[PDB]
RNA sequence: UGGAGCCGCCGCAGGUGCAGAUCUUGGUGGUAGUAGCAAAUAUUCAAACGAGAACUUUGAAGGCCGAAGUGGAGAAGGGUU
RNA sequence: CCUCUGGCAUGUUGGAACAAUGUAGGUAAGGGAAGUCGGCAAGCCGGAUCCGUAACUUCGGGAUAAGGAUUGGCUCUAAGG
RNA sequence: GAAUGGAUGAACGAGAUUCCCACUGUCCCUACCUACUAUCCAGCGAAACCACAGCCAAGGGAACGGGCUUGGCGGAAUCAG
RNA sequence: UGUUCACCCACUAAUAGGGAACGUGAGCUGGGUUUAGACCGUCGUGAGACAGGUUAGUUUUACCCUACUGAUGAUGUGUUGU
């Protein structure tokens, strides 16, 4: 399919999508720009640090209501939370977008995170029972995940 | 309409933007006036709230039911281990203000002071007035040296010492040593600044500072209670039993049409760790520390005259959350601001001192010693050894 | 690794609850198929299913 | 919709 | 971009031009990753399965319902649970 | 209220903290309704045995009126078939 | 004001008053403790409301302005209240 | 006394007077006014009436913006600390 921002050099530039994840777009968004621009063997750290709590996503756009944590000092912020869910969702996509890197024929240790895109997808919907019997809406608000590596090393 | 019963409002204004203090160390907001005439002295010194307990005296104030009555009384130690004088600091005046104008920095300064400049000691290399200290050991340095002090001579008009304590030599946790800049008042600035030259590296004891039956200021930052409810904070009315949305509020804020909310009005917050100045803490008690001449000399703190035993103001089981006071103390008058372990700043006084109350000569009588961990009974280990006899762990 | 009917067919032949009766953690497999009761009595005789005694309630 | 007030409450009330 | 029909002029005809109607139908935001997931005392250890276990199962312990029961059976109602 | 038989996993979640406001419980020196529209709320009282019981009365009641005392553990005695 | 019933009245009343005894955090005057919250985190995730928006003083003005006039002034993004 | 108001006792230095949407109900309370239930008086043929008396009667929502309270931060100074 197409992506948005098509590569500058097809050759040495893996691709990966991964399409309609039931993962929360706004903590997806996150920890998408968090990752964004750093060689993938680092964002493979930051991410499993972020799984433990060693590092924190900071939540900038995304932001009312989430905490403050001594942990998003490392990013110029204070908000900052430690979104699990994601990433574990975009440490499968890191996972095959290395994948195709080493069936094209690219050094992995090479590759920056050049472009990561998180849509909205489509929602779910299921239903909440309210007071006076009054139903409203329970809905997820999934996220279509997409991304581009690239040889820079 | 008017409010129905008058009352005086709860608070002062005079205090507040009632936040957390910048500071943990209280800052002396004005030193006194250095009249030109009396001889140079230090004016502050920085101590360490170690522990209360009682006095019993003699009164001498005439006129009073309790004249030549023995009254007890409270009193705090505070835990005193001379400062190390570490450098000058000298400053100008201006129509801006009062400019800092040089500051010279003496040659060795421990690593108790070192501390206080890096965020991180187990992780420094420790390098700081490193190449500082090369100025010390050389014709070019130790000119431009004499050149700053001789400036220091033509143009300063206030000279401030900075020294810092001896955290080496107390039962606390932290070895980083607060420094703290102290005002020089006395003679001529020339004079002013040779006496602090000489001074430089040196220890310097609080009977240097003060004396005896003398009112000093204590400066430091309270004893902190976090976020607090307007009926703690401000000693506001509870509402009563019935109020449907709580009670320990304040019910009307503020009337319609000054459609803000006040600064004057009450609301929850910091209560507790701010800034504070009390003053007029009359120093019944400069306590000489632990020394040897032979063996110890534990007896010259909580002995008195009248007394003649071989105590120190240390209580049985020591002073709570504290420690042992082996070194040199002050004894004030009464509770002073803050917590067990705080660093306290004192300060002479800003204020021309002629009441009765504060030229009264205090002869102590007997200093309580019984522990404070529980309700004590005995006032010393040995007295306890007498009473009780011997016991099973023989 | 599933039990719960081998729990429920052992106390019905047992003839107690199913808090007296006991399946052998060691000895999970062979119990995993038993699927029918009289597989059920057999390892009832084998002693890997068996019934917990009373707990005692002392009159004294 | 959202239950606000009863029926007998009939909330500005100014007679 | 799309992939099969469409327009100019002269006449005739009309269910012919929207910002509003607490308008109608459909969709989407901010509010917000906020409110919230607090009635009825309680969980813990090891193992098994398993890609994966705070929650499954087994065993061990600690707890509750305390025979007017959180037990054992029906009536009505459900209709394959 | 506690237990066995039988039954459950704390009622649609977990973890870390222990701030203000709350919801639900408790306790408070001295005073004792000064609070408030109003003793609202909570507190006192409470079982049993033994005494003792007013006004009034439709003579039945009032009446657990009020007001008092005792109560455990242990070792015996006497009395009831 | 006399079966539009008048006067009475023991017993009874989740009925309306007043006083006394007791008792108490009702109060003087507030304080400390417990549990569940609120708080921070993982997962999950609504709604009302919404012309645009959101610092003030005064003026005039449909005679009480966030917006206008004249002054004061104005510093990202946020957290708990 | 629901009261505003009033009056009385007591203390006191003094027990001055007002305003802020007759300040202040998403601050309370709800005693009183002011629904529906009922009683009494007077009025009405009556249904009903009464600034005439009585008793019983649901007091919702803040997570938005501001304001205030406190809490992280912000631009600058090359960075950092004092
Ligand atoms: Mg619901
Ligand atoms: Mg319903
Ligand atoms: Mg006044
Ligand atoms: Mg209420
Ligand atoms: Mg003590
Ligand atoms: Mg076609
Ligand atoms: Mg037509
Ligand atoms: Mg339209
Ligand atoms: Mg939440
Ligand atoms: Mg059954
Ligand atoms: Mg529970
Ligand atoms: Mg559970
Ligand atoms: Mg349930
Ligand atoms: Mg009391
Ligand atoms: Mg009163
Ligand atoms: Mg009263
Ligand atoms: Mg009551
Ligand atoms: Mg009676
Ligand atoms: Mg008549
Ligand atoms: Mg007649
Ligand atoms: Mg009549
Ligand atoms: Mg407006
Ligand atoms: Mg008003
Ligand atoms: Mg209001
Ligand atoms: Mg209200
Ligand atoms: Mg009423
Ligand atoms: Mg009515
Ligand atoms: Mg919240």
């Amino acid at each position: 399919v197409r992506y948005s921002l098509d590569p500058e050099n097809p050759t040495k530039s893996c691709k990966s999508r991964g399409s309609n994840l039931r993962v929360h777009f706004k903590n997806t968004r996150e920890t998408a720009q968090a990752i964004k621009g750093m060689h993938i063997r680092k964002a493979t750290k930051y991410l499993k640090d972020v799984t433990l709590q060693k590092q924190c996503v900071p939540f900038r756009r995304y932001n009312g209501g989430v905490g403050r944590c001594a942990q998003a000092k490392q990013w110029g912020w204070t908000q900052g939370r430690w979104p699990k869910k994601s990433a574990e969702f975009l440490l499968h996509m890191l996972k095959n977008a290395e994948s195709n890197a080493e069936l094209k024929g690219l050094d992995v240790d090479s590759l920056v995170i050049e472009h990561i895109q998180v849509n909205k997808a489509p929602k779910m919907r299921r239903r909440t029972y309210r007071a006076h019997g009054r139903i409203n809406p329970y809905m997820s608000s999934p996220c279509h995940i997409e991304m581009i590596l690239t040889e820079k090393e | 309409s008017h409010r129905k019963f008058s009352a005086p409002r709860h608070g002062s204004l005079g205090f507040l933007p009632r936040k957390r203090s910048s500071r943990h160390r209280g800052k002396v907001k004005s030193f006194p006036k250095d009249d030109p005439s009396k001889p140079v002295h230090l004016t502050a010194f920085l101590g360490y709230k170690a522990g209360m307990t009682h006095i019993v005296r003699e009164v001498d104030r005439p006129g009073s039911k309790v004249n030549k009555k023995e009254v007890v009384e409270a009193v705090t130690i505070v835990e005193t281990p001379p400062m190390v004088v570490v450098g000058i600091v000298g400053y100008v005046e201006t129509p801006r203000g009062l400019r800092t104008f040089k500051t010279v920095f003496a040659e060795h300064i421990s690593d108790e002071c070192k501390r206080r400049f890096y965020k991180n000691w187990h992780k420094s290399k420790k390098k700081a007035f490193t190449k500082y200290c090369k100025k010390w050991q050389d014709d070019a340095g130790k000119r431009q040296l004499d050149k700053d002090f001789s400036s220091m001579k033509k143009y300063c008009q206030v000279i401030r010492v900075l020294a810092h304590t001896q955290m080496r030599l107390l039962p606390l946790r932290q070895k980083k040593a607060h420094l703290m800049e102290i005002q020089v008042n006395g003679g001529t600035v020339a004079e002013k600044l040779d006496w602090a030259r000489e001074r430089l590296e040196q220890q310097v004891p609080v009977s240097q500072v003060f004396g005896q039956d003398e009112m000093i200021d204590v400066i430091g930052v309270t004893k902190g209670k976090g976020y607090k409810g307007v009926t703690s904070r401000w000693h506001t009315k509870k509402l009563p039993r019935k109020t449907h949305r709580g009670l320990r509020k304040v019910a009307c804020i503020g009337a319609w049409h000054p459609a803000r909310v006040a600064f004057s009005v009450a609301r929850a917050g910091q209560k507790g760790y701010h800034h504070r100045t009390e003053i007029n803490k009359k120093i019944y008690k400069i306590g000489q520390g632990y020394l040897i001449k032979d063996g110890k000399l534990i007896k010259n703190n909580a002995s008195t005259d009248y007394d003649l035993s071989d105590k120190s103001i240390n209580p049985l089981g020591g002073f709570v959350h504290y420690g042992e006071v082996t070194n040199d103390f002050v004894m004030l008058k009464g509770c002073v601001v803050g917590t067990k372990k705080r660093v306290l700043t004192l300060r002479k006084s800003l204020l021309v001192q002629t009441k009765r109350r504060a030229l009264e000569k205090i002869d102590l009588k007997f200093i309580d010693t019984t522990s404070k961990f529980g309700h004590g009974r005995f006032q010393t280990v040995e007295e306890k050894k007498a009473f009780m006899g011997p016991l099973k762990k023989d | 690794s599933m039990l719960r009917l081998q729990k429920r067919l052992a106390s019905s032949v047992l003839r107690c609850g199913k808090k007296k009766v006991w399946l052998d953690p060691n000895e999970t497999n062979e119990i995993a198929n038993a699927n029918s009761r009289q597989q059920i009595r057999k390892l009832i005789k084998d002693g890997l299913i068996i019934r917990k005694p009373v707990t005692v309630h002392s009159r004294a | 919709g959202m239950w606000r007030f009863y029926t007998e409450d009939s909330p500005g009330l100014k007679v």
